[PDB]
């Protein structure tokens, strides 16, 4: 579906920001 | 020490009662030309055939107008977007007939009000001020850009410009809603949100500062004399006004920062009127308001009329009646 | 210390949202009105009062939803749910425009309750009640338009409806039927509102561009703590800026901020006086001297007579749809139409 | 108390908004009030 | 160490409980067939 | 972690891109990741436009702004603006979108991984904003590249296929422009044209000869202005005429882009040569003249005497005179008498429209094109209902011309505001009062009174 | 600074989302079943898409009465 | 339409241009994870 | 018309050259 | 009526499981005020 694209396209923006928060990276 | 460095010592001087500046070497002769030509056209201009169809519209006071119905009538639709100076015409009376005074006024006013904006920058730079009073004046200036120049350019004629007149303005508003549905355009709705909010936050800020003035005077004289000009103490208690307005709604809806407060007072009508001028400038190119004509339909397919269908009948009312003789064809394209 | 003193303590208790004595009148009525707008714009039709779709349930969007006015046959019925028209029936009451009078009367009482709140909080925080005095201009606009104007007309039907496009109907109604642009009391309101929005934008940008440098950062908002007693901006520079740019400047910061109170509040109070006149159809519709001139001269055209031609367009094209109770059956030939449109 | 990072709440409550207004703007084109 | 059922809780919920109910209701309207 | 709170930069989070003014490696990755965003949108929109593409329907009937740009270049279109191969559209979508990951890599690399300043690792790439000859060296490098880009358009026009010509014979066709206007009195005579009606400053460029030769002239003065700014330092009259700051050059670019957005708005609204109506739809002028033509055609087909037929007002209903004397289209479209399209030049003789070329010489492709252009005017709503504001919801049509002019007016006005913001600020910054007025040395208390 | 728990401390506490991951979706579902199960068309009298008009009739069912107006709506509804 | 070897990945393309609108919103997610410091 | 055209043209360019030269005549210098 | 028992059934399942988690936290706040 077009949504499950735009869900995982959209979710995996903040998951970059989620990982660098839960790895204490250079946020 | 020639009379150029003595000339720039006068033009850029803050000691002038009214600051000239380099933008004012354009602003003053354009806006004096746009003011002398305006009041002459407002009193004594013979009737302008605006719609190009040889039906002249009386605009001036001597021809049976009052100040409310008086206008400078926009340039003829036969001219269109054409540059019509005095030397384009064969006589003055031809230039007066085809609405040449309108093109003289708005080309001197917009060029002179653009140079009012940079003159507002220029005094802020001579005074050591921060510079963005010019940026806030770009909100009424884009609005003047839109209804005098941009909406003529998109529509292809200075006859579609806003008439320099009180009731000519109301003609411009009515016809604009008939053709572009400006009320349903969200950029005009953000503009009403800019001027209703602007008037709200004016009366808000005006009343919270006046509510919070420290007692310096007696009730036998005005509270205005508690302020002496140039004083270093703030004349009102900012903590009491925030204590007042914070308890009025809830504490965190409230600018307890005076600078963050006055940015909001600056930015809300300015971004409001920016978007509204962008309303006119985008409905110049016929990107009209929201068209919900016959949107709600039933199971059979019968159109269930809405409030936007009642506006559409009012919009139809003005558009079949605006310029009753100018249209020879069924579609009103421009 | 009896129960009135104890209820005074808890009402004036220092909390997140201040309740107060006005909150007995504000907090239900302001919430029933706004909760009844959202209930009417989501779920209630105008199919029997107006013949319209005006809820999200029917297909309307936020612009086109409204809580529409009652029918003209209701008159100025209060339209209580228990009243003789609804007879208790909630399903019937929403259809008869009862939620319009629910919103226009609870919203009336909440606006009293908010204006009383402005008095009550200013009496407790020790400040002057000028925000209540400045709130008299939204009261007088809500009172003249949503209450006094339909009371002067034949029913609640000609009041504005609580909706975005329905207000837009009401604006275009007043141009066609009242010529409300031409009214001098509306122009004092336009001069007051746009003067307010100008004085909002000017004073906002004047303060923000005459600031004193109190912090070593390039973002100036953190150069202000509120307990300070310094002017955060240079009123002397601000007066010298506007004296040479515009010619005149405020030099009294108290008179400036009274003028900011004065200008939109006098404008919205002047628009009230015009709408009270328009309740009785006392328009500045026509300059009698010009329509005497234009009726025996067929070449005298002004923008005034062009607007009047537009109003005849509005009054005949909108009315068989805008006013369904009248049974205006306007044929396809009585309609005022210019050439080719 | 401060267990959940407030930005994760602020990035999914703000994503609840655009899903719903994106659902509201899609239903402008679908079903009732779509002029179809 | 805080209360739970305050006045603010009633200010929050009397708005936001019918808000979510209405947003579920308006989102069900987007799928009404014609 | 320099310039990343307001403790170290003095810039807040909402002006946190201003923390990168003196961080040349981080400002480079800001610009390359943003360059990657433009090339992403160039790619992803072209794919979105071609995935939702009907080659039966005309391009303006489909909400397409980017497929008309590739089609104007002479790619995958044949006679009369008709798509014969959608693969040159698809490649432009793929070569842009795949290139966006490379600029996305290099934007992310220089921003969040690379050296924060280039002033240590590479003195060639390391720049100071107030180094004036280095600031022309990057200006000279970027001028040659735009001279290379304005010669690639000449290359595509003269060798690699030719551009779409609206004024090709017999309707529009992709034409190799082999004899471009090298004459500078014609190329720079456009610059001295009036912006106003009938003259139309550079928007009146009405053939692909002046377009190609104008891009030989622009494309080689930008090369020769690149070799100029590489080999020179700014002269002394210019050093006192400019603020030499990072925000200053931004403001000069913002003021330049406000010019360009206001001009491109006018190009897409008035010009139908570099924006063919096959792809972009009729102009505002083009549709009003098409409506007057359709009823010039319809009524004379019923035997109206269209030259002598009168309007309500005394004017010609079909055929009146312009205020210069040309026989032009009657009605309100008299404002659009300066409009030139190729579906009515077979009517225009030397007095304007020829009445004897209207009677026995209007071809059915012209009746077809005028009726199409009338019912596809650039009037439309924001929810894309075609027609006037009083039209019903049946026609899903807003022209790309209306979309392109209005978006590039919204953008071009804000870029004038952004110029006024940044030019005021960068001159306040170079003089030292952008953070406020010093209380101990306030200028107005040291400035004399007025009255 | 008045006494209540800060909004940085409520919605971030997990006990909030123990409560509100099962009440915010529940009321969104309750509101869905207001419209989807048809109760919205019955509480407030808003017509269904097949309830604006009778089958052949196309008139607006408009109220012309005040004290004979609740019975008049029912006459229009019995028409459907 | 896309070339016919590409229509499997056609719902991907249908939401591919929303990605640049979300880079702007991701700067606010990234600024909120650092608390807008 | 023939005469007022070049009359306005000289007036315009003299004020415009006054505009352009005075901002070229060290406008960055004229700050407090 | 059946439909009003399906509009209110997730609601009564919401407030119950809401009051099933702050149940001891309600008995600690009413006791502390009293
Ligand atoms: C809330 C206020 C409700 C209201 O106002 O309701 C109005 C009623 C009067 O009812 C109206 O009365 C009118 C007169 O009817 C009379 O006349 C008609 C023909 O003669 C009929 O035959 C009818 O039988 C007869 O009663 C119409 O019939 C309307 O249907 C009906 O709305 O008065 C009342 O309740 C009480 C009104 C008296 C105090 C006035 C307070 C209003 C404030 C000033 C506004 C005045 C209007 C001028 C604006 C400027
Ligand atoms: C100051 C006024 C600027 C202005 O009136 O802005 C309008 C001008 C555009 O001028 C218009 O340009 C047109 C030129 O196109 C001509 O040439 C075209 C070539 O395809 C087509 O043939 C077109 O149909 C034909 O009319 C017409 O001459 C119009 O009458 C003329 O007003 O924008 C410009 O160049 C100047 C840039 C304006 C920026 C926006 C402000
Ligand atoms: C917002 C959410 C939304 O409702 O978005 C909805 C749309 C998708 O909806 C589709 O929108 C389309 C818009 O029509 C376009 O496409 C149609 C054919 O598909 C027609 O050709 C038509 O002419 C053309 O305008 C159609 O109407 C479809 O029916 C509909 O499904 O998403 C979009 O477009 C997203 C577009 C975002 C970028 C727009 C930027 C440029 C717009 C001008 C901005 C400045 C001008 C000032 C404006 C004031
Ligand atoms: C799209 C426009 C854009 C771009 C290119 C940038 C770029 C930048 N910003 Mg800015 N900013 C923007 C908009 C933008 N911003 C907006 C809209 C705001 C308001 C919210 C800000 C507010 C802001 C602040 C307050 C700050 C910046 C800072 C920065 C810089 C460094 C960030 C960093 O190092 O921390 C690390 C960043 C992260 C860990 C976030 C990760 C995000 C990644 C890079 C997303 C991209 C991944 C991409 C899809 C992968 C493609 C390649 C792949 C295919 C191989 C960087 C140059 C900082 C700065 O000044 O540096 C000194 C800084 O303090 N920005
Ligand atoms: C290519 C164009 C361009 C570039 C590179 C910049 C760059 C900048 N702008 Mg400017 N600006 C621009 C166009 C541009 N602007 C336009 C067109 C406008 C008018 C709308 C503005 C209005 C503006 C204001 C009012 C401000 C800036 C500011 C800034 C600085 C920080 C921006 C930030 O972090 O926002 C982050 C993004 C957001 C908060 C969301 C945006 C929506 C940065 C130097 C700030 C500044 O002056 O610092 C020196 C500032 O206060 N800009
Ligand atoms: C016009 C845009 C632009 C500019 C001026 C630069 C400039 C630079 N890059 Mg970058 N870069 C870019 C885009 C750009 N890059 C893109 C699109 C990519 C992906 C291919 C990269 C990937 C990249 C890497 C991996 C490196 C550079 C490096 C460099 C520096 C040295 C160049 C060299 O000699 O090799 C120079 C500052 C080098 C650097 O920063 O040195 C530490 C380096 O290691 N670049
Ligand atoms: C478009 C990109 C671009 C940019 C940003 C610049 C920027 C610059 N140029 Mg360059 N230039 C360019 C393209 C560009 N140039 C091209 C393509 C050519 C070849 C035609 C030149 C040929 C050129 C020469 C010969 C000179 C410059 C100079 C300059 C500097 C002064 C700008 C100025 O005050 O003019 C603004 C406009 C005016 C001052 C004229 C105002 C109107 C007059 C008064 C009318 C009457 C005549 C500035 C750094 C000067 C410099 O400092 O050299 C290094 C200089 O002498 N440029
Ligand atoms: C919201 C962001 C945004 C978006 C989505 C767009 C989108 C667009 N812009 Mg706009 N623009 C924007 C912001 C935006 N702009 C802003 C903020 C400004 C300043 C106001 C502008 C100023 C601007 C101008 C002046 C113009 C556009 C134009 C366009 C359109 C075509 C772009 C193009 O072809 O570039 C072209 C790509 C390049 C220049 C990169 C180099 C490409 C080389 C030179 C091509 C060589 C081709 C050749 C075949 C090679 C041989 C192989 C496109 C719809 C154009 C248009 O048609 O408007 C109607 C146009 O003339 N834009
Ligand atoms: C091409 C392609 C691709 C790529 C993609 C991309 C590049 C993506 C990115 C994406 C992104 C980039 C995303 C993002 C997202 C984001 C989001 C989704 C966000 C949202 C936001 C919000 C919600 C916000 C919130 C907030 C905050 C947080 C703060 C406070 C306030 C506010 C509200 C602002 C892929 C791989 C698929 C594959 C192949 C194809
Ligand atoms: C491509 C093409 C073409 C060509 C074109 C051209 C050739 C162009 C050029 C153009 C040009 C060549 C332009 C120019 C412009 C200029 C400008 C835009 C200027 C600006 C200025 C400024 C910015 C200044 C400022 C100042 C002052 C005022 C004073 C003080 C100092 C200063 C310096 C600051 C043609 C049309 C043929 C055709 C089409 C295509
Ligand atoms: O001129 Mn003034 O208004 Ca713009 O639309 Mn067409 O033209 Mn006329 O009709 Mn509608
Ligand atoms: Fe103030």
């Amino acid at each position: 579906a077009q949504l499950t694209m735009i869900a995982m396209i959209g979710i995996a923006g903040p998951m970059i920001i989620f990982l660098l928060a839960v790895r204490r990276g250079n946020l | 020490a020639n009379l150029w460095e003595r000339f720039c010592n006068w033009v850029t001087s803050t000691d002038n009662r009214l600051y000239v500046g380099w933008f004012g070497v354009i602003m003053i002769p354009t806006l004096l030309a746009a003011t002398i030509c305006f009041v002459i056209a407002f009193i004594a201009a013979p009737p302008v055939d605006i719609d190009g169809i040889r039906e002249p519209v009386s605009g001036s006071l001597l021809y049976g107008n009052n100040i409310i119905t008086g206008a400078v009538v926009p340039s003829s639709n036969a001219i269109g977007l054409h540059f019509y100076p005095i030397w384009e015409a064969a006589s003055l009376d031809e230039w007066l007939y085809n609405g040449g005074p309108y093109q003289l006024i708005i080309f001197h006013f917009l060029l002179g009000a653009s140079c009012y904006m940079g003159r507002q920058w220029e005094l802020s730079y001579r005074l050591g001020m921060r510079p963005w009073i010019c940026v806030a004046y770009s909100a009424p200036l884009a609005s003047a850009f839109a209804v005098f120049l941009i909406y003529p350019i998109g529509q292809g004629s200075f006859s579609d410009g806003m008439p320099l007149g009180i009731s000519g303005t109301f003609n411009f508003m009515i016809v604009f809603q008939a053709e572009h549905n400006i009320l349903m355009h969200p950029f005009h709705q953000l503009g009403v949100a800019g001027v209703f909010g602007g008037a709200l936050f004016c009366a808000m800020h005006g009343s919270l500062v006046t509510s919070s003035l420290i007692r310096e005077t007696t009730e036998t004289e005005s509270a205005n004399y508690g302020y002496k000009f140039g004083q270093e103490e703030e004349t009102y208690n900012i903590v009491a006004a925030h204590g007042y307005f914070g308890r009025l709604i809830f504490q965190y809806a409230s600018f307890n920062n005076s600078r963050s407060l006055h940015f909001f007072l600056a930015a809300w009508p300015v971004v409001g009127v920016w978007f509204a001028a962008l309303g006119i400038s985008t409905m110049a190119f016929n990107l009209n308001g929201f068209n919900f004509n016959h949107s709600v339909i039933d199971a059979k397919g019968n159109v269930i009329n809405t409030w936007a269908d009642i506006i559409n009948r009012a919009n139809l009312g003005m558009e079949v009646m605006h310029e009753r003789n100018a249209h020879n064809f069924p579609l009103d394209l421009a | 210390r009896g129960w009135f003193d104890i209820l005074d303590d808890w009402l004036k208790r220092d909390r997140f949202v201040f309740v107060g004595w006005s909150g007995i009148l504000l907090f239900p009525c302001a919430y029933l009105a706004l909760g009844g707008w959202l209930t009417g714009t989501t779920f209630v039709t105008s199919w029997y009062t107006h013949g319209l779709a005006s809820s999200y349930l029917e297909g309307c969007n936020f612009l086109t939803v409204a809580v529409s006015t009652p029918a003209n046959s209701m008159g100025h019925s209060l339209l209580l749910l228990w009243g003789p028209e609804a007879q208790g029936d909630f399903t019937r009451w929403c259809q008869l425009g009862g939620l319009w009078t629910f919103i226009a009367l609870h919203g009336a009482f909440g606006l009293i309750g908010f204006m009383l709140r402005q008095f009550e909080i200013a009496r407790l925080v020790g400040v002057r009640p000028y925000n209540a005095i400045a709130f008299s201009a939204p009261i007088a606009v809500f009172v003249s338009v949503f209450l006094i104007y339909p009371l002067g007309q034949s029913s609640w039907f000609f009041a504005p409806s609580f909706g975005v496009a329905a207000i837009f109907r009401f604006l275009l109604f007043f141009q066609g039927f009242h010529n409300w642009t031409l009214n001098p009391f509306h122009m004092m309101g336009v001069a007051g509102v746009l003067g307010g929005a100008l004085l909002c934008a000017i004073h906002g940008a004047t303060v923000e561009n005459t600031l004193f440098q109190d912090g070593e950062g390039a973002s100036t908002f953190r150069a202000f703590n509120p307990t300070q007693a310094e002017e955060t901006y240079s009123m002397v520079t601000a007066n010298r800026f506007w004296s040479q740019i515009f010619g005149i400047a405020f030099s009294n910061k108290r008179w400036l901020h009274f003028f900011m109170l004065f200008v939109p509040v006098t404008g919205l109070w002047m628009s009230a006086i015009g709408v009270v006149g328009l309740a009785l159809n006392l328009r500045s519709y026509d300059f009698i001297s010009q329509e005497i001139r234009a009726a025996e001269d067929p070449e005298f055209e002004t923008f005034y007579t062009k607007n009047l031609l537009l109003n005849e367009g509005i009054r005949a094209w909108m009315a068989p749809q805008d006013q369904p109770h009248e049974n205006f059956v306007f044929p396809e030939e009585v309609l005022p139409r210019g050439n080719a449109l | 108390g401060g267990r959940i990072p407030l930005w994760i709440v602020a990035t999914v409550a703000g994503m609840g908004v655009i899903v719903i207004v994106g659902l509201f703007f899609y239903g402008a084109y679908a079903g009732l009030g779509s002029s179809l | 160490s805080y209360p739970i059922f305050t006045v603010r809780w009633v200010a929050v919920h009397t708005l936001a409980v019918p808000t979510i109910f209405f947003l579920g209701a308006i989102a069900a309207m987007q799928f009404i067939q014609r | 972690a320099t310039n990343r709170d307001q403790e170290s930069s003095g810039f807040a989070w909402w002006a946190g891109n201003a923390r990168l003014i003196n961080l040349s490696g981080k400002l480079l990755g800001a610009h390359v990741a943003h360059a990657g965003l433009i090339v992403f949108w160039a790619g992803a929109m072209t794919l979105f436009e071609l995935a939702h593409f009907i080659p039966e329907k005309p391009m303006y009937e489909q909400g397409l702004i980017l497929i008309p740009h590739i089609a104007t270049l002479g790619w995958g279109v044949g006679p009369g603006g008709e798509v014969v191969d959608t693969f040159p559209f698809f490649v432009v979508g793929v070569v842009h979108l795949i290139s966006s990951a490379v600029l996305g890599f290099g934007g992310v690399y220089h921003a969040i991984r690379g050296p924060e300043t280039l002033e240590e690792y590479s003195s060639f790439f390391g720049y100071d904003w107030k180094d004036k000859n280095k600031m022309t060296t990057i200006l000279g490098f970027h001028l040659i590249v735009l001279g290379i880009g304005a010669l690639l358009l000449v290359a595509k026009a003269m060798f690699f296929g030719g551009l779409y010509d609206t004024w090709a014979p017999g309707g529009g066709d992709v034409r190799v422009i082999t004899n471009p206007t090298l004459d500078p009195r014609v190329i720079f005579g456009y610059l001295l044209k009036s912006p106003f009606g009938g003259e139309g400053w550079i928007v009146s460029v009405n053939n692909l000869e002046d377009v190609v030769g104008g891009h030989i002239w622009i494309g080689l003065i930008c090369i020769a202005g690149g070799i100029w700014h590489i080999l020179t330092t700014p002269f002394g009259w210019a050093r006192r005429a400019f603020i030499w700051s990072g925000e200053a050059y931004l403001s000069y670019s913002l003021g330049a882009l406000s010019m360009m957005g206001f001009i491109a708005t006018c190009f897409v609204w008035f010009n139908n040569t570099v924006y063919p109506s096959e792809f972009y739809g009729p102009t505002g002028p083009e549709a009003s003249q098409a409506q007057a033509m359709t009823f010039l055609i319809r009524d004379q087909k019923l035997g109206a005497n269209v030259g002598s037929a009168q309007g309500p007002t005394g004017l010609g209903k079909y055929l009146m005179r312009s205020p210069t004397g040309e026989i032009i289209f009657g009605g309100e479209t008299m404002r659009f008498w300066d409009f030139r399209g190729p579906w009515l030049e077979p009517l225009r003789g030397p007095n304007g429209l020829d009445l004897n070329k209207i009677k026995n010489d209007i071809q059915p492709w012209q009746e077809r094109r005028a009726a199409e252009y009338m019912t596809h005017a650039p009037l439309g709503s924001l929810n894309s209902v075609g027609g006037v504001a009083t039209e019903i919801n049946s026609v899903n049509f807003v022209s790309p011309r209306s979309w392109l002019a209005t978006s590039h007016f919204v953008l071009a006005f804000f870029f004038l505001v952004g110029h006024l913001w940044h030019a005021g600020r960068a001159r306040a910054a170079a003089a030292g009062f952008e953070k406020g007025i010093d209380r101990e040395s306030e200028p107005v208390l040291s400035m004399p009174s007025l009255d | 600074t008045t006494g209540e728990r800060p909004f940085s401390d409520i919605i971030t506490s997990v006990r909030y989302w123990v409560i509100h991951s099962i009440t915010i979706p529940a009321l969104f579902i309750a509101g869905w079943l207001f419209v989807s199960t048809g109760l919205a068309y019955d509480v407030f009298g808003t017509p269904r898409p097949d309830s604006y008009y009778a089958q052949e009739q196309r008139s607006i069912p408009l109220v012309t009465d005040r004290f004979e107006a609740k019975q008049q709506v029912e006459t229009f509804l019995e028409q459907l | 339409k896309l070339p016919e070897a590409y229509a499997i990945f056609d719902p991907l393309v249908d939401v591919l241009p929303v990605i640049p609108v979300l880079f702007l919103a991701l700067a606010f997610v990234w600024q909120a994870a650092v608390g807008f410091r | 018309m023939e005469t007022l055209k070049i009359t306005v043209y000289i007036v315009v360019t003299f004020f415009v050259l006054l505009f352009v030269f005075g901002f070229l005549s060290g406008d960055p210098a004229r700050n407090p | 009526d059946w439909r009003v028992l399906v509009v209110l059934l997730p609601v009564l399942l919401a407030a119950g499981w809401a009051v099933r988690n702050i149940l001891p936290y309600a008995v600690k706040q009413v006791q502390k005020l009293l």
